[PDB]
C-alpha cells in the first residue's frame, strides 16, 4: 500500500538512533 | 400625486402578462420559442400599439409567426414606463439569481 | 379600547433602546383613538393576516397570509419580480370598530399604509405634534427598572 | 502618426476630442442623390455653468462658474447617425448610439456639489435651410433627452428606491409619514435639454469636421427629492462624414 | 552557553559542521524539488487545465517552454519526469555530502586548509566569498538567456495565435528600459519591475543582470571593504545572517506581488487568470451575453449614472464598468485586441469579438482566485461542489507569511548581532548600568 | 501519470514530497534520545 | 428518507418512456458533473448566463424538449440555445467542440448518460434549491 | 438683504475692513463668485490666529 | 454556533454600537498590550546575572534581587512614549485592573440587550437621513447590512417563528 | 501644484539623506559599552 511505504520510510528514521544508542554512538 | 409608477404598473396587465412594450427580456424564457431570437426581435422593434403589431415585424420566418400566434394570449401592451426601459434596462435590469 | 390598546407593540417594553429618552409619548406619541380593527382581503374575498412583528426585529417585511398560513400578498422590495404584490393582488382593507368603523379603502397606497402599521398590531391614532414624538419606540416603567435593578445587583 | 494606447494612457489624452488644423477652412457638399452618417462624434467640455437662485423677485440669476471634481470622465465620443438631407435642402443629424452620456459633479462656491448626466442622448440637430455645403459658418441646432442621473433600481442611504427598496422610512416607524413623501416616493424625471453646435473647421477632403458648442439642459434632482439646477456648458466637438 | 532550543548557534564557530548543516539542507531543497514534480506528474491529467491540479512547479517548467505547445497545450510529459528525476537524484549527493561533513567531517575547516576555512571577522575572505556566489549566480542568469536564445525559447502568452514557445532574437538591450523598470512607481497603472509584459524585456534583463553579478563577484574577489563601509556595520557571522534575511524577506513581498499581478511571466494558461483578470472578464462575459441580446452596451447608463458595461478612467480610457472599474490598469491578450488609442473601442467591441475571446472570458470568470481553505471554489458564500483554489493564491499567500517571519528574523537578528558586538546581549551589567551613570531626565 | 515502465512507483511517489518534513521531525527524536542537551 | 428507485426513475424521450438509474450512476454522474460542468452550473444555476438554469420546468420548455435523457445526450453532443435555433458548440462545451473543450475528449456514451442522469435526478431531492440560487442556499 | 451685520457677525468685519473679503470656498462678501482669495481668506487668517 | 451569536448580535441588536462592549473591546486589547509589554520590556532589561547565552537560567526563585531593571525600563519607556511606570506594585494591579473592569463592562451591555435595550440607533442621524436622500454614513451604511443578515438568517435560524419570505420581499442590492 | 510637488521632493531628499549620512557616521561606535 502507500501506508506500507511510508511505514517504512517513517521506520528508517527513528531506526538509526536506536542503532547508535544501543551501540553507544556518537549521538 | 407622488406616486410609484413601477408599483402602479403592476396594478395594470403588466402585473400578470408578458408587457411587449416594458418587460425585461428574460421573462420571454416562460414560454417555448421564443428566446433568445425572437424576443431579441420584439425588444428590439418595441413599442407596439397592439398586442397584434408583433406579427408585422419584418423578417419574420413563417415558423415565428407561428409561434408568436400561439403564444399571443400571453401577451399584453400597456404605454411605455420611462422607468422601466431607460438605462438599457430590457435587456439587463440588475436581477440574475 | 383598553384591551386593544394592550394589543399594540409599542407598549410592548421589549421595543426600546437604551439611550431612547423619557416616555414612551415620546415615541409613538401620545395615542388618541382607536382606528379600529383592519380587515384585509384579497380580490377573491379571501380574508388575509398580516405577519406580526416580533419582539426582536427593529424592522420587519409586510407579509400577508391566509388562516392557513400560506403567503398571499407582501410588500415587494424587487419589483421586478413580484407576484404577491398588494396590486397584482387587489388587497383591500375593512375597518370595523373603533373610529374609522364600517370604512373600507381600496387604493393600493393607502391599503400598504394600514399594512405596515397592522405588523405592530391594533391601529392607534396618535398625537405626535404636542411632545414632538419621534416615531421611535420606548420601553416602559417595567423596562427600565428591571434594567437598573439587574445591573445593581 | 498615429497614437497607440501606450502613448496615450495615463496622459488625459483618452479624454479630449481629435482637433482639426487651423487651415482646415474648406467646405464638405452635400449630395442629395446621396445618404450620409456621422461615423463618429465627439463632445468635449470645457467649461460648466450652474444657474443661481435669487430668491427674490425678478432679478434673475445669472450662470456662475464652477469647479469639477470628478475629473477627465466628462467626453462623449463615438456618436454615429444619420444625416439626412432634408426637402428644404436643411441636413438634420439623428443619433443613433453611442457612449453618449457621462455623469459629472461640478462644484459651486460654497461648496454644494451639482451633479449631472452631461448627455446628447436622442440627439435630433438641424440646419438652416440651403446647405449644399458644409461650411465654417454652417450651425446645428437640436435638442435630446436628458433621462434621470440616477436609474430605478439606485437606492438611498436607507433603501429606499424606485424599483426595488424600501417604500417608506423604517428607521422611524410611528413618524407621521405625509412630512416624508417626497423622500419616500422616488420619481424618474425626463426632461429637454437644447444644443447648439457651430462649425468652425472643415476638412474638405476628408470629410472631418471640429467646432464649438452650447448646450442647456437639467442637472440631478436626486429621484425628486430636490429641485435641479439650470446648467450651461461649453465646449469643442469633432465629427467625421462618411457617404452612408 | 546555547540551550538546546538554539542548538544550531552552537555552529557559529565550526566552519566543517556548519558547511554540512548547509549543503545536508541544501539537498533538502533540491530533494522537495525533485519529489514534488513526480508527485504533480503523477497525479497530472492533461486535459485539465493545470490551475485546476493543485501544481505549482509544472508551470514553471512550461513556463521555460519545456512540454507544451500552441496554447499551452501540454504535449509530452517527458520533460517534467526528467527534471524531477534529476533533481531527485542529486539531493542524494547534497545529502552525502552534507552529513559526511556534519558528522564525520573536520569539525573546523581553517586547520585543514586555509582556501576553504574562513573567521567571519576576515573582512577579505567573506568578500571572496561572497564574489565567488555572485558569480555563481551571474552564470545561473546568463542559463536562462542562453534557454530562450539557443535552445528552444520560452513560452509567450503574448504570441500571435493564442500563445505558443518563442525563441528570443532581440532581447532588450537598451538600459532606459532595463533600468526605467526599476524606477517605475509601484502603485497602480506602473508597478515597478512587477510590470514587466514581455519576453524580450525579460530576458534582456538578465543578459544585465548576468553581467552585472560577474563583474561584482570579481570587484569583490580583489578588493576588501573601504573604510566608511567598515565603519557602517557589524561584522560578524550572525550580522552576515540578518542581513540576508532582511534580502529574502524584501524578495518574498516582490514575489507575492508578481504572481498575483504578472500574467507574462506567470501565464495565466497556467497558473489561472489574476484577480483584476478574472473581474474583467466577468465585464467582458455580460457584455458580450447583453450584446448579443440586442443591448446597446455603449449607451447603457447604469443605476449610479455611470455606464453599466462602459465607462472612463479617471484619465478619460474607456474601460470596463462595474466594481471592476478599479482593475482598468489590466492587460492581458485575450481583451488587448478589443483595445483602441483611447480604450476599449466601441467598434471593435460591436463587431470583432471572437468566439475564442467569449470562450476565455467565461472559462477566467468561472476560475476567479477566490477559494476556502479547504479549497471550495469561489466566494465564501458558495456551497460546495467545485474543488478549486486558484495556484496564483497559494503561491501569493505562503509567500507572504514566509516574506514576514524573515522579516521578524532580520528584526531578531540584526538586535542581537548589534548587542552582541557592543557586549550587553545576555544582560546589563550590575556594577556599570549605563542609566545609572547618566544624568535624570527631569 | 508518471511513464508506463515506472508506474510500479505510484504508490511510493504519492509518499516521497512528505519526506522532508520527517527530517525536522527526526531533529526531536535524535534530542529525545541524548535528553535535550 | 433514501435513493429509491423512484426517485432515480427518469423520462427517457419525450414519448414518455422511463429508465431507472442504479446508484451507482447517480454517484458517478454527480462526480462526472463536478469535473465538467460545476464550475458554471454548480447546484444548477448558470453563472456566465444566470437567466437559464438546470430545473426541470425549464429544461421541459426549451426547444428540443431537454427534460429528458436523449434530450440532454444531445445537448452535451450538439448543445442549441433555448429556441433551438443556433448551434453553440464554440462557446459551449460538448463533443462537438472537445478539440477546444478538452475535458469533453474522455467522456464516453455511457458517461453522457450519468450526467444527464444526475440532472434529472437532482431536482427531484433538493426541489427548489436546484437551480433557485443564493436565495435557497 | 442678510449682510454680515443682520448675523450677528463680529469679527468677520474687522477682517473685511483692512482687506480680507473671500473665502476658501470662493465667495466674497461683496458678493462676487468664482474669486480665489490665495492664503489670506477668512479661514487662513483664522488658521494664522490659531497657529 | 458561538460565530452564529456573534453575527445575530450584529444584525440584531448593532451590538458593535455599544458603549459598554467598545469598553470590553478596550479593556481585552488593552490586557493583551499590557501583558506582551510587560513580557517583552522585562525580558529586555534583564540584568547579566549569568555567562550563558540562554539567560533563562541566570534566575533563583529564592533570590531577594530584581531579575530586571525598572530604572532602565523606566528610562526607556519615558524616552520612547513620554510615560513610564515607575511602581511595580501599581504596575501589576493595573495589569488585574484593566482586563478584569473590561469584562464586567461588557457584562452590564449584555444585561442591557437582556431587555433588546439596545443602543441601536442614533436618532439625529435617522431624522436628518429620511428627510434627506443625499446624506449617508457609515452608521447608516452598516444598519443596512444588518437589515440583510436579519432577512436572510431568520427563517432558518427561527424555525419555530416559521417565516416565510418569498424572494420579492427579500432586502438586495444590485445585481448581488 | 507644481510649486507644491517640488517642495515636497526637496523636502522628503532632505530628511531621507540625514537618515542615510547618520546611520553612515559611526553609528555601531554610539553606544554606552564597546564604541569602535
Ligand atoms: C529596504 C528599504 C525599503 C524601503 C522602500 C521604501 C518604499 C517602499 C514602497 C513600498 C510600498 C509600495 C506599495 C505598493 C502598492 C502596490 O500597488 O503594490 C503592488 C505592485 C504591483 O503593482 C501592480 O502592478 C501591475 C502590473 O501589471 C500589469 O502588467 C502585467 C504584465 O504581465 C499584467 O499584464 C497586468 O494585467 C498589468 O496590469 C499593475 O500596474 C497594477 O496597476 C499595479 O497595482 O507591486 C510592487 O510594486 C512590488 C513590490 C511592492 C512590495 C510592497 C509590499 C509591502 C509589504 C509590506 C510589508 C509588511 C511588513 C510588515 C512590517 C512589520
Ligand atoms: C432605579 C432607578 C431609576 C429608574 C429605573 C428610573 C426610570 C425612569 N425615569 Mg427616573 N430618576 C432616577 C432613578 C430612576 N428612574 C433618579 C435617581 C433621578 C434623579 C437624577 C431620576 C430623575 C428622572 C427625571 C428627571 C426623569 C426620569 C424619567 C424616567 C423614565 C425614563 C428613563 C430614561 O430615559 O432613562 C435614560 C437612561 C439612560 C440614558 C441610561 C444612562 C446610564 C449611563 C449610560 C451609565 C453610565 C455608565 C458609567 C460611565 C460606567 C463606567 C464605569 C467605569 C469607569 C468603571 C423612566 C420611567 C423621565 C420621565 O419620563 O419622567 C416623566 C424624566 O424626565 N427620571
Ligand atoms: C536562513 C534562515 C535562518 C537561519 C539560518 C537561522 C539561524 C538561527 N536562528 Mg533564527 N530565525 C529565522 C531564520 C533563520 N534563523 C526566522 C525567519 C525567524 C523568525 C521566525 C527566526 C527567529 C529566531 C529566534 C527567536 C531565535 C533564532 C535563533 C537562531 C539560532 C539557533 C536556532 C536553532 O537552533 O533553532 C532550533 C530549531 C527549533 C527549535 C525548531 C523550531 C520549530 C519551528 C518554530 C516550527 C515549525 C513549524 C512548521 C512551519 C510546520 C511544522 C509541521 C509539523 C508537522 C512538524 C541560529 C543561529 C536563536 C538565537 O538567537 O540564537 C542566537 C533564537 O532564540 N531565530
Ligand atoms: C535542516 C535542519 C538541520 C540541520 C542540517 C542541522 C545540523 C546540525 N545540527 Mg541542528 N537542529 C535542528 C535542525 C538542523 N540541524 C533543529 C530543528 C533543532 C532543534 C531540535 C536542532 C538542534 C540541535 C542541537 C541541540 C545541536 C544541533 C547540532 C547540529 C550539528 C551536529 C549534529 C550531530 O552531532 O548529530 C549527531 C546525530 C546523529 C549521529 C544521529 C543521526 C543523524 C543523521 C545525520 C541522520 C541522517 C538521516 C538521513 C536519512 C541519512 C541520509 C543518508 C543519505 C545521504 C545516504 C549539525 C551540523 C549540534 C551541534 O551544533 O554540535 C556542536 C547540537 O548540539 N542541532
Ligand atoms: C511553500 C510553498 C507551497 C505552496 C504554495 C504549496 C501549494 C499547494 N500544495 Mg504543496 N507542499 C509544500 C509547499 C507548498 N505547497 C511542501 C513543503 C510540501 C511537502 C510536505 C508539499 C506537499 C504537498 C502535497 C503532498 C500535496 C500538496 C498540494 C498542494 C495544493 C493544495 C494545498 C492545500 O490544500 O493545503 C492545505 C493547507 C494547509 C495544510 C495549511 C498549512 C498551514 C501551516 C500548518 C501553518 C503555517 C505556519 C507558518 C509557516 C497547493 C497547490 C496538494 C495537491 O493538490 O497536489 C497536487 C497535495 O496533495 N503539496
Ligand atoms: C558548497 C559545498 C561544499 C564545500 C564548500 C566543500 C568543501 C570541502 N569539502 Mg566537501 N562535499 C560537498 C560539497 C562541498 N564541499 C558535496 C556536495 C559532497 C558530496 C559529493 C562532498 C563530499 C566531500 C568528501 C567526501 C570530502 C570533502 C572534502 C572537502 C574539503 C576539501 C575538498 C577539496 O580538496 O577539493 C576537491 C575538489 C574537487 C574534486 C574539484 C571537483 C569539482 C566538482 C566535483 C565539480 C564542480 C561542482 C559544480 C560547480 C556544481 C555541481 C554540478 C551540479 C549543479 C550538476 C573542502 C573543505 C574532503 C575533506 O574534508 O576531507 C577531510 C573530503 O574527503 N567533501
Ligand atoms: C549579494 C549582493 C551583494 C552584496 C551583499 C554586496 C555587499 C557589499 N558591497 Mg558590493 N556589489 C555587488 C553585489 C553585492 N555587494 C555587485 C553585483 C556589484 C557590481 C555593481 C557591486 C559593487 C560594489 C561597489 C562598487 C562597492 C560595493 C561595496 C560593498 C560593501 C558595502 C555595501 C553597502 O554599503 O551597500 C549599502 C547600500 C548603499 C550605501 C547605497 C544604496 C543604494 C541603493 C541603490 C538604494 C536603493 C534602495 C531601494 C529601497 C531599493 C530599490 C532599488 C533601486 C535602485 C530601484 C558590501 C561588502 C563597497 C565596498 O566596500 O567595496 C569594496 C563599494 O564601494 N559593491
Ligand atoms: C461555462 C464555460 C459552462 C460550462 C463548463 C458548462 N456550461 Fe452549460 N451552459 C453555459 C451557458 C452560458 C449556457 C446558456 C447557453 C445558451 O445561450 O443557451 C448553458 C446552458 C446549458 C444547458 C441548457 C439549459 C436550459 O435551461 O435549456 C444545459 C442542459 C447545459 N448547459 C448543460 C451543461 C453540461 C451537461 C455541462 C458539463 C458537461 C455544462 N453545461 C458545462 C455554460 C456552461
Ligand atoms: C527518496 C527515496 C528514499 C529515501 C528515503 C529517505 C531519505 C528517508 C528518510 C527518512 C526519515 C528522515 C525518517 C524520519 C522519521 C522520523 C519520525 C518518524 C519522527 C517521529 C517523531 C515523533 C513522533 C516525535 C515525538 C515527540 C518527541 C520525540 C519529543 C517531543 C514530543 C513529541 C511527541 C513531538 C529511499 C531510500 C526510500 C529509496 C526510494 C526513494
Ligand atoms: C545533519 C543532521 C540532520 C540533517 C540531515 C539532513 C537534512 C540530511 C539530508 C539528507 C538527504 C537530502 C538525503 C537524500 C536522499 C535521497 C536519496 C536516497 C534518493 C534516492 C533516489 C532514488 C533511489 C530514486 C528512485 C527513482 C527513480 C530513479 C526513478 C523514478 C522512481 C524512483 C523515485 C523510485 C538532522 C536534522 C536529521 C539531525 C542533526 C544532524
Ligand atoms: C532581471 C530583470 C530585470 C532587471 C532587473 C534589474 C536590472 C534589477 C536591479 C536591481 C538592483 C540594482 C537592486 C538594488 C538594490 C539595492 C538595495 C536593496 C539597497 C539596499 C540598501 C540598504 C540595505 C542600506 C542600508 C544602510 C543604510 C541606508 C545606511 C547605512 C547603513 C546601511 C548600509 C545598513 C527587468 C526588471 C528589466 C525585467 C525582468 C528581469
Ligand atoms: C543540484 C543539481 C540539480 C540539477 C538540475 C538539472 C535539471 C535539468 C533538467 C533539464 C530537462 C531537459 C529535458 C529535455 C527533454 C528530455
Ligand atoms: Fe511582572
Amino acid at each position: 500500500a502507500q501506508l506500507t511505504m511510508i511505514a517504512m520510510i517513517g521506520i528508517a528514521g527513528p531506526m538509526i538512533i536506536f542503532l547508535l544508542a544501543v551501540r553507544r554512538g556518537n549521538l | 400625486e407622488l406616486v410609484n409608477v413601477v408599483d402602479e404598473k403592476l396594478g395594470t396587465a403588466y402585473g400578470e402578462k408578458i408587457d411587449l412594450n416594458n418587460t425585461n427580456i428574460a421573462a420571454f424564457i416562460q414560454y417555448r420559442g421564443l428566446y433568445p431570437t425572437l424576443a431579441k426581435l420584439i425588444v428590439k422593434n418595441a413599442p407596439y400599439e397592439s398586442v397584434e403589431d408583433v406579427l408585422n415585424i419584418p423578417g419574420l420566418t413563417e415558423r415565428q409567426k407561428q409561434i408568436l400566434r400561439e403564444n399571443l394570449e400571453h401577451f399584453t401592451v400597456t404605454e411605455v414606463e420611462t422607468a422601466l426601459v431607460e438605462g438599457g434596462d430590457r435587456y439587463n435590469n440588475g436581477l440574475y439569481k | 379600547e383598553k384591551l386593544a390598546f394592550y394589543d399594540y407593540i409599542g407598549n410592548n417594553p421589549a421595543k426600546g433602546g437604551l439611550f431612547r429618552t423619557g416616555p414612551m409619548n415620546k415615541g409613538d406619541g401620545i395615542a388618541q383613538a382607536w382606528k379600529g380593527h383592519a380587515v384585509f382581503r384579497n380580490k377573491e374575498g379571501e380574508e388575509l393576516f398580516v405577519r406580526r412583528m416580533p419582539a426582536f426585529f427593529e424592522s420587519f417585511p409586510v407579509i400577508l397570509t391566509d388562516k392557513n398560513g400560506v403567503v398571499k400578498a407582501d410588500i415587494p422590495f424587487r419589483r421586478a419580480e413580484s407576484k404577491y404584490s398588494f396590486e397584482q393582488q387587489g388587497v383591500t382593507v375593512s375597518f370595523y370598530g373603533g373610529e374609522l368603523n364600517g370604512q373600507t379603502f381600496t387604493d393600493p397606497p393607502t391599503v400598504k399604509s394600514y399594512a405596515r402599521k397592522a405588523i405592530f398590531g391594533e391601529i392607534f391614532e396618535f398625537d405626535t405634534e404636542t411632545l414632538n414624538s419621534d416615531g421611535i419606540f420606548r420601553t416602559s416603567p417595567r423596562g427600565w427598572f428591571t434594567f437598573a435593578h439587574a445591573v445593581f445587583a | 502618426q498615429t497614437l497607440t494606447y501606450d502613448d496615450i494612457v495615463g496622459t488625459g489624452l483618452a479624454n479630449k476630442c481629435p482637433t482639426l488644423d487651423d487651415t482646415a477652412r474648406g467646405a464638405y457638399p452635400i449630395d442629395s442623390s446621396q445618404t450620409y452618417r456621422i461615423a463618429r462624434l465627439c463632445l468635449q467640455p470645457t467649461t460648466f455653468l450652474v444657474k443661481e437662485e435669487p430668491k427674490n423677485k425678478r432679478q434673475e440669476a445669472e450662470f456662475v462658474p464652477t469647479k469639477l471634481v470628478t475629473r477627465e470622465t466628462t467626453s462623449l465620443d463615438q456618436i454615429q447617425g444619420e444625416l439626412k438631407v432634408n426637402s428644404d435642402g436643411s441636413l438634420t443629424f439623428v443619433e443613433e448610439d453611442g457612449i453618449d452620456f457621462q455623469p459629472v459633479t461640478v462644484q459651486m462656491a460654497g461648496g454644494e456639489r451639482i451633479p449631472l448626466l452631461f448627455t446628447v442622448k436622442n440627439l435630433v440637430a438641424s440646419t438652416q435651410p440651403n446647405v449644399t455645403s458644409i461650411t465654417t459658418s454652417t450651425d446645428f441646432k437640436g435638442e435630446f433627452n436628458v433621462p434621470s442621473y440616477r436609474t430605478a433600481n439606485f437606492l438611498d442611504p436607507k433603501g429606499r428606491g424606485l424599483a426595488s427598496g424600501y417604500d417608506s422610512a423604517i428607521a422611524l416607524p410611528q413618524a407621521k409619514e405625509e412630512e416624508l413623501a417626497r423622500a419616500n416616493v422616488k420619481r424618474f424625471s425626463l426632461t429637454k435639454g437644447q444644443i447648439s453646435l457651430n462649425v468652425a473647421k472643415v476638412d474638405g477632403r476628408t470629410g472631418e469636421i471640429a467646432g464649438t458648442f452650447e448646450s442647456e439642459q437639467l442637472s440631478d434632482d436626486d429621484m425628486g427629492a430636490h429641485e435641479p439646477h439650470e446648467v450651461k456648458i461649453q465646449g469643442v466637438f469633432y465629427a467625421s462624414i462618411e457617404p452612408a | 552557553g546555547f540551550a538546546w532550543w538554539a542548538g544550531n548557534a552552537r555552529l557559529i564557530n565550526l566552519s566543517g559542521k556548519l558547511l554540512g548543516a548547509h549543503v545536508a539542507h541544501a539537498g533538502l531543497i533540491v530533494f522537495w524539488a525533485g519529489a514534488m514534480t513526480l508527485f504533480e506528474l503523477a497525479h497530472f491529467i492533461p486535459e485539465k487545465p493545470m490551475y485546476e491540479q493543485g501544481l505549482i512547479l509544472i508551470p514553471h517548467i512550461a513556463t521555460l517552454g519545456w512540454g507544451v505547445g500552441p496554447g499551452g497545450e501540454v504535449v509530452d510529459t517527458f520533460p517534467f519526469f526528467v527534471v524531477g528525476v534529476v533533481h531527485l537524484i542529486s539531493s542524494a549527493v547534497l545529502g552525502f555530502g552534507g552529513v559526511y561533513h556534519a558528522i564525520r567531517g573536520p569539525e573546523t575547516l581553517e586547520e585543514y586548509s586555509s582556501f576553504f576555512g574562513y573567521d567571519w571577522k576576515d573582512k577579505n575572505k567573506m568578500t571572496t566569498i561572497l564574489g565567488f556566489h555572485l558569480i555563481v549566480l551571474g552564470i545561473g542568469a546568463l542559463l536562462l538567456v542562453a534557454k530562450a536564445m539557443f535552445f528552444g525559447g520560452l513560452y509567450d502568452t503574448w504570441a500571435p495565435g493564442g500563445g505558443d514557445v518563442r525563441v528570443i532574437t532581440n532581447p532588450t538591450l537598451d538600459p532606459r528600459v532595463i533600468f526605467g523598470y526599476l524606477l517605475k512607481s509601484p502603485f497602480g497603472g506602473e508597478g515597478w519591475i512587477v510590470s514587466v509584459n514581455n519576453l524580450e524585456d525579460v530576458v534582456g534583463g538578465h543578459i544585465w543582470i548576468g553581467l552585472i553579478c560577474i563583474a561584482g563577484g570579481i570587484w569583490h574577489i580583489l578588493t576588501t571593504p573601504f573604510g566608511w563601509a567598515r565603519r557602517a556595520f557589524i561584522w560578524s557571522g550572525e550580522a552576515y545572517l540578518s542581513y540576508s534575511l532582511g534580502a529574502l524577506s524584501m524578495m518574498g513581498f516582490i514575489a507575492t506581488c508578481f504572481v498575483w499581478f504578472n500574467n507574462t511571466v506567470y501565464p495565466s494558461e497556467f497558473y489561472g487568470p489574476t484577480g483584476p483578470e478574472a473581474s474583467q472578464a466577468q465585464a467582458m462575459t455580460f457584455l458580450i451575453r447583453d450584446q448579443k441580446l440586442g443591448a446597446n452596451v455603449g449607451s447603457a447608463q447604469g443605476p449610479t449614472g455611470l455606464g453599466k458595461y462602459l465607462m472612463r478612467s479617471p484619465t478619460g480610457e474607456i474601460i470596463f464598468g462595474g466594481e471592476t472599474m478599479r482593475f482598468w490598469d489590466f492587460r492581458g491578450p485575450w481583451l488587448e485586441p478589443l483595445r483602441g488609442p483611447n480604450g476599449l473601442d466601441l467598434n471593435k467591441i460591436k463587431n470583432d469579438i471572437q468566439p475564442w475571446q467569449e470562450r476565455r472570458a467565461a472559462e477566467y470568470m468561472t476560475h476567479a482566485p477566490l477559494g476556502s481553505l479547504n479549497s471550495v471554489g469561489g466566494v465564501a458564500t458558495e456551497i460546495n461542489s467545485v474543488n478549486f483554489v486558484s495556484p496564483r493564491s497559494w503561491l501569493a499567500t505562503s509567500h507572504f507569511v514566509l516574506a514576514f517571519f524573515f522579516l521578524v528574523g532580520h528584526l531578531w537578528h540584526a538586535g542581537r548581532a548589534r548587542a552582541a558586538a557592543a557586549g550587553f546581549e545576555k544582560g546589563i551589567d550590575r556594577e556599570s548600568e549605563p542609566v545609572l551613570s547618566m544624568p535624570s531626565l527631569d | 501519470k508518471l511513464p508506463e515502465a515506472y508506474a510500479i512507483f505510484d504508490p511510493l511517489v504519492d509518499v516521497l514530497p512528505v519526506i522532508p518534513v520527517l527530517f525536522l521531525a527526526l531533529a526531536f527524536v535524535w534530542q529525545a534520545a541524548v535528553g535535550f542537551r | 428518507a433514501e435513493l429509491t428507485p423512484e426517485v432515480l426513475t427518469v423520462p427517457l424521450n419525450s414519448e414518455g418512456k422511463t429508465i431507472t438509474l442504479t446508484e451507482k450512476q447517480y454517484l458517478e454522474g454527480k462526480r462526472l458533473f463536478q469535473y465538467a460542468c460545476a464550475s458554471c452550473h454548480v447546484g444548477g444555476i448558470t453563472k456566465t448566463n444566470p437567466s437559464l438554469d438546470l430545473r426541470t420546468e425549464t429544461l421541459a420548455l426549451a426547444t428540443p424538449p431537454r427534460d429528458n435523457i436523449e434530450g440532454l445526450v444531445d445537448y452535451m453532443k450538439n448543445p442549441t440555445t433555448y429556441d433551438g435555433e443556433q448551434e453553440i458548440a464554440e462557446v459551449h462545451p460538448s463533443l462537438r467542440s472537445a478539440d477546444i473543450f478538452p475535458k469533453m475528449r474522455n467522456l464516453t456514451e455511457k458517461d453522457l448518460v450519468a450526467i444527464a442522469g444526475h440532472i434529472l435526478v437532482e431536482p427531484k431531492i433538493l426541489g427548489d434549491k436546484w437551480g433557485g440560487g443564493k436565495v435557497y442556499y | 438683504l442678510n449682510p454680515m451685520w443682520r448675523q450677528g457677525m463680529f469679527v468677520l468685519p474687522f477682517m473685511a475692513r483692512l482687506g480680507v473679503t473671500g473665502s476658501w470656498s470662493g465667495w466674497s462678501i461683496t458678493g462676487e463668485t468664482g474669486i480665489d482669495p490665495g492664503f489670506w481668506s477668512f479661514e487662513g487668517v483664522a488658521l494664522a490666529h490659531i497657529v | 454556533a458561538i460565530f452564529r451569536f456573534l453575527l445575530f448580535f450584529q444584525g440584531f441588536h448593532n451590538w458593535t454600537l455599544n458603549p459598554f462592549h467598545m469598553m470590553g473591546v478596550a479593556g481585552v486589547l488593552g490586557g493583551a498590550l499590557l501583558c506582551a509589554i510587560h513580557g517583552a520590556t522585562v525580558e529586555n532589561t534583564l540584568f547579566q546575572d549569568g555567562e550563558g547565552a540562554s539567560t533563562f537560567r541566570a534566575f533563583n526563585p529564592t533570590q531577594a534581587e530584581e531579575t530586571y531593571s525598572m530604572v532602565t525600563a523606566n528610562r526607556f519607556w519615558s524616552q520612547i512614549f513620554g510615560i513610564a511606570f515607575s511602581n511595580k506594585r501599581w504596575l501589576h494591579f493595573f495589569m488585574l485592573f484593566v482586563p478584569v473592569t473590561g469584562l464586567w463592562m461588557s457584562a452590564i451591555g449584555v444585561v442591557g440587550l437582556a431587555l433588546n435595550l439596545r443602543s441601536y440607533d442614533f436618532i439625529s442621524q435617522e431624522i436628518r437621513a429620511a428627510e434627506d436622500p443625499e446624506f449617508e454614513t457609515f452608521y447608516t451604511k452598516n444598519l443596512l447590512l444588518n437589515e440583510g443578515i436579519r432577512a436572510w438568517m431568520a427563517p432558518q435560524d427561527q424555525p419555530h417563528e416559521n417565516f416565510v419570505f418569498p424572494e420579492e420581499v427579500l432586502p438586495r442590492g444590485n445585481a448581488l | 501644484m507644481e510649486t507644491l510637488k517640488i517642495t515636497v521632493y526637496i523636502v522628503v531628499t532632505f530628511f531621507v539623506l540625514l537618515f542615510v549620512f547618520g546611520f553612515l557616521s559611526g553609528d555601531p561606535a554610539r553606544n554606552p559599552k564597546r564604541k569602535d
